[PDB]
């Protein structure tokens, strides 16, 4: 039974340290490196990567933070703390009560479905087609950053950036595609120095920096046809694009054929060209120079769900700050398109599940009823952690907040600025449901895997 | 079976040790500290930032204190020791409130609220001085503030006209700015510090060696 | 150093105890995964007990014997390695207890060898082929429990009847009456027609394609029809005189069904209208290779062989009954039944959307894998503890028939088999003391009237179901194991146990 | 964190009492420093034979004696419940809830429990004092102590109680049953089936005379003499000495004539039994055999007190003055062989109803013989609980009471707003130790019986009024069973006076421990 305690305390010590990283009031942390430097930032994703751990269960929690950070921008520490508290509340049940671990694991699988159904009832509908409403939802990830001066322009740029990659399609014939939104590959951006932030537009297609290889050639084609190939030159298409370079000999041979030669094209861009091409039905071939650099337009009249966003600004340092800020802003807007629902923040959603779980578990009357109380207590620790960071009494503010759910609504959370129980909807505090769905599901799934290992095998 | 860790009692105390060191040398009545490398290097400096670069501190609390002065020398250029005294003493005054159960966020947020209110009182307390070039008589007393701090005040009267006339000679009267890079500092030993004088031009290293070279030449052409 | 005496015998028990604890929690499907950490600091996550023993680092003369024992079961059977280590571990613990009883190790070894030969004979008496096909259902519960982790498991009750009946007739003599089921057969299609429960079993080959121009009749040659499998296209070759000669050899050969991988042109299609020949455009190459074996035809590489050009009439034409095209919703397929020799069939799954059918088609092949492996061996035995529990009681009364200091070795050998159902119920959270005890009570009265060839309430083959937490027959529950797996696992487990007990001295420089 | 370690020190002794309560319980052998082995199953008696180190444990020991002195039953319920109240409070003390509001929560939960105890009464004892009616109260008392003797000892204890109680009804002014009315004696040999019930004290000593027993005459006169039998002399000194052989014949014959003259006046008054608390001379036993007077010597002053309440005899400070006013009357006294040895017992017939009885025990096991001696004493205090303070009311036992209180307390938890909800919920969970202890010691799985106990008292009935079976308790099994069984079959009930008194003592016991945040000690 000693191995079960070591498996719990492995993720328990890591979770207890990052408890102060949750919320806008999160306290700063200080790590001591062997070098004279130190890490003063409170970001949980940066701190967990610099911590060296021994027990392998702590390494599994670090891999969960890396996967959670790729899906959504924030809420990385919420998943680790929630998964660590479940093992702490189930520690006396697994050890002192002598309960079989699969019974706890089987109960967590049933509690995972019940936790998702409560969040769907607490969530409220939202209009995803309103352009003015989406700018306010993204604004939560805009303000309190260097882009606050451009926040008016950032909300418009991040709006068209999300609307570009997404495509709305649904039916019962081929199923639900879920819009097939990918931020990494498809929303990948190319930074162009110079220009203006307001003038920056989102173009659908692949942007190349190579110009025409011939001095006299047509710069505008009615119906251009893009053709991709591998082997360099050294159907009668209207354009010829080569991945590698093209010798000057092939320039005159293809000149009489009425096609343009374009060399030096990256391999990663050729995969995205197949989305806009497959080259018929190509909208605009215009090569017009922008920012003292010759460009090319592969765009069209269609929505392939693949593109390269053109970013412009006052300098390269400005584009570097917009880069990581735009990806975090689109992650919040992406969760809005995954479903037209929003959940109250500040711990209101965390308390809404704990209240409904305790009432539903009493009607089951089974062996799984006991670990449900441990899950309900773990759901209350997330808003209680913010109370400890807000200076308020964690004993008094937790009991008074739980009693209000039985009378009032489930949208009443805790404010970071004030520190007293207040309503999230009226005071303008909102969070998407997808973060709540990924926080509960991944924490329970990771907590079950840690309890499945009763022995640590040493060997190669 | 486990509740928190209380923490603290390590950063405040470590910052109190740095305060007691830099409390004695602050101001014109301060003391002149001496550091020893061990290779034969001996430097006597009353500035806080200059000494922190030659001292290695294992405590990470004092590391950020030395890094906080990095923006002070590149912008303000003076008062690096005064800033450290305000950081250390603020922790001692807040130490009594932490033991009483006051949460540090209210202590932290209470400092930012008082900081914004201090900026409003800062603009009312300041005095606007004209840009006219007749203020050189008033600039003599202003230059003494920086001079009297780093010396024993015996060399202040000698260095007062040198520092004052160095900036005003290269500065025409307009908004513009002043560039201190055009002022070069050279040193030669085997002489007393009271012989320091002001040089309008540039000093050259290698001089002409010959008995018949004229010592004084008036109104000469440079080629 | 040189050691001997009771010290080396105690180290052999402590060595196999730590090895058994590694595979103790991994036994059975209810087992749980473990982590293997090296000195580099990396780790791995797997639930397979065979891969754990391969990377398990143990320094011990008897411990390395179990390492080679684990590799012997993987290179041959590939399954049951976890159960072999547990059996050999309990035999060493009970053999060391006989040292204080003044029992000689050779008698312990001889007592196992004599009992092992007689145990296989008793196992061969309860072996039976596939039964309960009429009046009961066996193979149905196999696909039901395997699909319980997928959405298809809800409708798997209706879907299992189509898979079991199909595969039942797929068996053929192969080479000299082998009766070995193929690893890949019954190509599964998809359609949007109606709901998921409306899927119908088609007793025959089914190809997904259309007739292109509808001017051709969909049903022709009811009595007899010949299907022509041609990889070479009838379309104009990139020229008009060659493609007309290829069609001339078709209508003259009497082939009412023509399959072309690259399609058929419009000019060559007009000749098929007057001859009532059904053409198909854009055939799949992977589909037509199986048609040659199902319809008795042969894939035609090219018509340019030697100096002649022709389709080799009657040589590549297979015997079939009738080719009829039934109207289906969404995509329409082709029904081919009554060929020369097929014995196979096809399953067209109709459902709401293809998103769910993609998960059902992949789960169907995974569920079919468990079915085809069990049916591969015509001689099977019920598992779930039926082998260890039934043999435990039989060796109790049989141990008296031998005697002469060997009865104590047989009694300890039989009681050592109860550890398999014991540790199996540990991962299921069920009490292992009550299940193993009550399991012996049911088999005790079951073998009393067995040799009398008369029975009333006496039934054999009681298993252990850990999913529902009750004692039921594993034959009807869907848990079956081949004879090759159990015989080689029990015989090889004793081979490694003997070599450990024969070492009285360890010499290490 | 001494308040946590103080609970851990009690936790070491908590598991000791968990192995006591219940039919699986067992006595503990303790060897005293004087070389005496005391063996008893009762945990309250064991606490007096154990050396207590931590002074915080003595608080629970002093609270345990409160249960034994007054009610005499439920000592295991007080110590075990008080130990669990500290474990459920350990989570509250750590959670950050102050121990002040923890104490305030128990005071509010205690008043809510006392009001519900009056509504949980099912049956009521009519105090008929019938032999069959006493079998319902005595059976659970013998239960959870010694197994297999509950059927035999039920008829032996209930028979001795009906002998000392007069015939009365609906009168609570004058008390009748005391704690000394039942004496327990033991003798080697025999079994429990051969044991009988005596209506009076039993003397296992020898008569010390040639007269084995008296006659069958009605109302035998018994006289208790504190002065020893000898010639009357001066109270101060008065040592008989012989100076010469001439005074030898006068002093020897003088003692013969003086004693015979005093014994003649006693026999003429009709006194056939003389009780001498002091030693008896040689010449005294010779005259008592001719007059047919039974010789009885009781040096213990405690046995003489219960004898005066039966026949009515009084001890006389002098010798030779048989005052008939202070003499006692016994119907029948006989000397019979019970248990293999001939002993002279004391009993009655009709008149002069005895207020004190003695039960004779027989058995071949010496260890179990002393265990029954301590088990009957716990049954004596059970009869005392039949008085006016809720003597007739009863509550279902065998774990049915502690589980049913969970649903009623949690119902009042959400009703009372504020921080008291933390202590109210933990107060009901602390009652789960009683059913878990009986299930764990019986070998039953916690994952099996425990979830069936919660589903027994909590069901969904299509109606406002409760129905189906509310009598389902905790079953020890031991052979086989499915689920639980009804308690009304075996008629195992707990008195309200015992259960209500045990809750208030256990509440104040845990209140004292939680209120102490510091302990100051000094070496001796």
């Amino acid at each position: 039974r000693q191995a079960q305690i070591s498996n719990i305390t492995a993720a328990k010590a890591v979770a207890d340290v990052i408890r102060t990283c949750l919320g806008p009031k999160a306290m700063l942390k200080m790590l001591l490196d062997p070098m004279g430097g130190l890490v003063l930032t409170n970001d949980g994703h940066a701190i967990l990567r610099e911590i060296d751990v021994a027990h392998p269960a702590a390494k599994s929690m670090l891999e969960l933070s890396r996967t959670q950070d790729e899906e959504v921008g924030d809420g990385t520490t919420t998943v680790i703390i929630l998964a660590g508290e479940i093992l702490a509340q189930c520690a006396p049940y697994l050890i002192e009560k002598n309960i079989h671990p699969v019974i706890i694991i089987q109960a967590l699988k049933k509690a995972l479905t019940d936790a998702l159904e409560v969040i769907k009832q607490v969530s409220k509908p939202v209009d995803v087609e309103n352009d003015a409403a989406m700018k306010k939802l993204i604004q939560a990830s805009i303000g309190t950053k260097y882009v606050i001066h451009w926040s008016e322009k950032m909300c418009e740029l991040a709006l068209d950036a999300v609307k570009t990659v997404r495509k709305d399609l649904g039916q019962t014939v081929e199923g639900e595609p879920n819009f097939e939104i990918d931020i990494k590959r498809y929303v990948r951006v190319e930074k162009i120095p110079g220009g203006d932030v307001l003038d920056s537009r989102v173009l659908k297609g692949v942007l190349l920096n190579k110009d025409v290889v011939h001095p006299k050639m047509s710069r505008h084609i009615e119906n251009p046809r893009v053709v991709l190939l591998d082997c360099p030159l050294e159907v009668r298409p209207t354009l010829v694009i080569t991945e590698k370079g093209v010798s000057d000999l092939a320039q005159h041979y293809l000149l009489k054929g009425g096609c343009s030669v374009l060399r030096r094209v990256k391999k990663s861009d050729n995969n995205r060209i197949a989305r806009v091409t497959g080259g018929t039905n190509c909208g605009l071939f215009k090569v017009e120079m922008i920012g003292d650099e010759y460009f090319s337009f592969l765009d069209n009249c269609k929505e392939p769900k693949a593109c390269t966003i053109m970013l412009r600004g006052g300098s390269k340092d400005i584009l570097n700050e917009i880069d990581r800020n735009l990806q975090d802003a689109m992650a919040v807007a992406r969760n809005v398109m995954l479903s037209p629902s929003l959940s109250p923040g500040g711990g209101a959603t965390e308390m809404a599940v704990s209240v409904k779980l305790a009432e539903k578990a009493k009607q089951l009357e089974g062996i799984q009823q006991w670990p449900y109380q441990a899950v309900a207590d773990a759901m209350e620790c997330i808003p209680r952690t913010l109370i400890q960071n807000a200076g308020g009494d964690p004993i008094r503010l937790l009991s008074q907040l739980r009693a209000k759910h039985a009378q009032g609504n489930f949208t009443t959370g805790i404010d970071g600025d004030k520190g007293k129980i207040v309503d999230m909807v009226s005071y303008g505090i909102w969070e998407p449901e997808v973060i709540k769905q990924q926080s509960v599901k991944t924490a329970i799934e990771s907590a079950c895997l840690l309890l499945r290992v009763d022995d640590i095998v040493s060997g190669v | 079976s486990l509740r928190r860790d209380a923490a603290l009692k390590v950063n405040v105390t470590s910052a109190e040790g740095l305060q007691s060191v830099l409390e004695t040398n602050l101001g014109p009545k301060g003391t002149l500290k001496m550091l020893v490398d061990g290779a034969g290097n001996i430097k006597l400096t009353k500035d806080g930032k200059v000494l922190l670069t030659e001292m290695q501190i294992q405590s990470p609390t004092a590391v950020l204190i030395a890094r906080a002065a990095a923006a002070q020398d590149e912008i303000t250029g003076d008062g690096t020791t005064t800033v450290v005294c305000l950081v250390g003493e603020l922790l001692r005054q807040a130490h009594r409130f932490i033991q009483e159960g006051v949460h540090p966020r209210i202590i932290t947020d209470g400092f930012e609220i008082a900081r914004k209110e201090s900026m409003k009182f800062l603009d009312e307390f300041k005095i606007s001085k004209t840009n006219l070039s007749n203020d050189r008589e008033f600039l003599l007393q202003v230059a003494r503030s920086s001079l009297l701090t780093k010396v024993d005040a015996d060399l202040t009267e000698v260095l007062t006209p040198i520092v004052t006339d160095a900036v005003l000679s290269v500065y025409d009267a307009q908004a513009d700015n002043l560039d201190l890079h055009m002022v070069e500092i050279m040193q030669m030993q085997h002489l007393s510090p009271k012989d320091t004088t002001f040089i309008k031009g540039l000093v050259l290293d290698h001089g002409g060696r010959h008995p018949d070279m004229p010592t004084r030449v008036k109104n000469a052409y440079v080629l | 150093e040189k050691i001997s005496g009771d010290d080396i015998r105690n180290q052999n028990v402590l060595a196999t105890m730590a090895v058994a604890n590694v595979v103790k929690s991994s036994l059975g499907p209810v087992g749980l995964d473990k982590m293997l950490v090296d000195d580099i600091g990396d780790f791995t996550v797997t639930n397979d007990g065979a891969t754990i023993l391969s990377l398990l680092d143990v320094q011990h003369p008897a411990g390395k014997i179990l390492v080679e024992l684990a590799q012997q079961q993987d290179r041959e059977i590939g399954d049951g390695t976890t159960s072999v280590v547990i059996i050999a571990s309990e035999l060493l613990k009970r053999a060391n207890e006989l040292v204080k009883n003044k029992i000689h190790p050779t008698t312990i070894i001889t007592g196992f060898r004599v009992a092992l030969r007689e145990a296989i004979r008793f196992i061969n008496e309860v072996l039976s082929t596939s039964v309960d096909t009429l009046g009961k259902e066996t193979l149905i519960n196999i696909a039901k429990t395997s699909m319980s982790s997928k959405i298809i498991g809800a409708d798997s009750d209706f879907f299992s009847n189509m898979v079991v009946d199909a595969l039942l007739a797929v068996k053929t003599q192969n080479s000299k009456g082998e009766i070995k089921y193929p690893v890949k057969a019954v190509n599964v299609l998809k359609a949007h027609g109606k709901s998921a429960t409306e899927s119908l079993l088609v007793p025959g080959y089914a190809l997904n394609c259309t007739v292109a121009s509808q001017a051709m009749p969909k049903r022709i040659a009811g009595g007899n029809v010949k299907i022509a499998c041609l990889d070479l296209n009838l379309q104009k070759a990139r020229e008009a005189g060659i493609v007309l000669e290829r069609v001339k050899k078709i209508i003259d050969a009497g082939a009412q069904v023509v399959l072309t991988t690259k399609g058929i042109d419009d000019l060559c299609l007009k000749e098929f209208v007057e001859a009532k020949i059904m053409g198909v455009r854009r055939c799949k190459k992977e589909d037509l290779r199986r048609i040659a074996r199902a319809t008795g035809a042969t894939l035609v590489s090219s018509m340019s062989n030697l100096e002649g050009e022709e389709t080799f009439e009657s040589s590549y034409l297979g015997l079939c009954d009738e080719v009829v095209q039934a109207k289906f919703s969404d995509d329409e397929c082709i029904l081919i039944k009554g060929t020369s020799k097929h014995s196979s069939s096809s399953i067209i799954l109709r459902g709401a959307n293809d998103y769910s059918l993609d998960e059902m088609e992949r789960s169907l092949h995974d569920s079919l894998s468990v079915v085809k492996r069990t049916l591969e061996s015509g001689n099977v035995v019920p598992g779930g503890g039926c082998v260890e529990a039934a043999l435990n009681i039989y060796l109790d009364n049989f141990a008296t028939t031998v005697g002469s200091r060997e009865q104590l070795a047989i009694a300890e050998f039989a009681a050592a088999l109860l550890i398999i159902p014991k540790t199996l119920a540990v991962n299921a959270a069920k009490d292992s003391s009550e299940l193993v005890a009550k399991l012996r009570s049911y088999h005790a009265a079951s073998q009393m009237a067995k040799p009398e060839d008369v029975k009333r309430r006496s039934y054999r083959n009681y298993g252990l179901d850990l999913i529902r937490g009750k004692i039921v027959d594993e034959i009807h529950a869907g848990v079956l194991e081949p004879t090759i797996s159990k015989v080689k696992s029990l015989k090889s487990a004793l081979e490694a146990c003997v070599a450990i007990l024969r070492i009285d001295t360890m010499i290490t420089v | 964190g001494q308040i946590i370690k103080s609970i851990a020190a009690i936790r070491e002794l908590h598991q000791m009492c968990l192995t006591s309560m219940g039919p699986c319980g067992r006595n503990k052998i303790i060897v005293n420093h004087l070389g005496k082995i005391i063996i008893t199953n009762d945990a309250a008696t064991m606490l007096r034979e154990l050396d207590i180190v931590h002074p915080a444990v003595k608080v629970l020991v002093m609270a345990t004696e409160q249960q034994k002195i007054d009610m005499g039953d439920g000592t295991n319920l007080v110590m075990i419940l008080a130990g669990e109240l500290l474990n459920v409070s350990e989570k509250l003390i750590s959670m950050g809830l102050s121990a002040v509001e923890i104490i305030q929560g128990y005071n509010m939960a205690r008043k809510f429990t006392l009001k519900e105890l009056d509504e949980m009464v099912v049956g009521e004892i009519t105090d008929k004092n019938d032999k069959n009616e006493l079998l319902k109260m005595i059976k659970p008392v013998i239960s959870s102590k010694k197994y297999g003797s509950e059927d035999i000892l039920s008829e032996l204890v209930s028979e001795a109680v009906s002998h000392v109680l007069p015939v009365a009804q609906q009168a609570g002014e004058i008390p009748y049953f005391n704690v000394d009315s039942i004496r327990v004696v033991k003798i080697m040999g025999g079994s429990l089936s051969n044991s009988t019930v005596i209506k009076g004290m039993v003397f296992n000593r020898e008569p010390e005379g040639h007269v084995k027993s008296l006659s069958e005459d009605k109302k035998h006169k018994v006289a208790v003499f504190t002065c020893p039998l000898d010639i009357a002399n001066t109270e101060t000194k008065g040592t008989v000495l012989l100076h010469n052989a001439q005074e030898m014949l006068d002093f020897s014959k003088g003692e013969e004539k003086q004693i015979d003259a005093m014994m003649k006046e006693i026999a003429d008054m009709g006194v056939e039994c003389i009780v001498a608390g002091a030693g008896v001379g040689e010449l005294a036993l010779h005259y008592l055999n001719r007059y047919g007077i039974l010789v009885l010597k009781v040096p213990s002053k405690f046995e003489l007190r219960r004898l005066c309440r039966v026949c009515g005899a009084t001890p006389l400070p002098r010798l030779g003055a048989p005052t008939p006013e202070e003499l006692g009357l016994v119907e029948t006294v006989k000397t019979m062989e019970i248990g293999g040895d001939r002993v002279t017992v004391f009993k009655q017939e009709q008149g002069e109803i005895s207020r004190t009885s003695t039960i004779i025990l027989r058995g071949a096991t010496q260890n179990n013989l002393d265990d029954i001696e301590r088990a009957i004493d716990d049954g004596v205090a059970a009869v005392k609980g039949l008085m006016k303070p809720s003597g007739g009311k009863l509550l279902p036992g065998a774990g049915a009471t502690e589980i049913e209180l969970i649903s009623r307390i949690t119902k009042y938890g959400e009703r009372t707003p504020g921080l008291l909800q933390l202590a109210i919920k933990q107060f009901a969970v602390a009652f789960e130790v009683v059913p878990r202890t009986l299930a764990e010691t019986a070998g039953l799985d916690v994952n099996e019986v425990l979830p069936n106990l919660y589903a027994a008292h909590n069901v969904t009935e299509p109606g406002a009024v409760k129905t189906d079976h509310l009598y389902k308790g905790v079953d020890i099994d031991g052979e086989s069973d499915e689920g639980v069984k009804d308690i009304r079959e075996e008629n195992i009930y707990d008195m309200l006076a015992t259960k209500k008194f045990a809750i208030n003592v256990a509440t104040e016991a845990a209140t004292t421990v939680l209120s102490i945040d510091q302990i100051i000690m000094a070496k001796k």
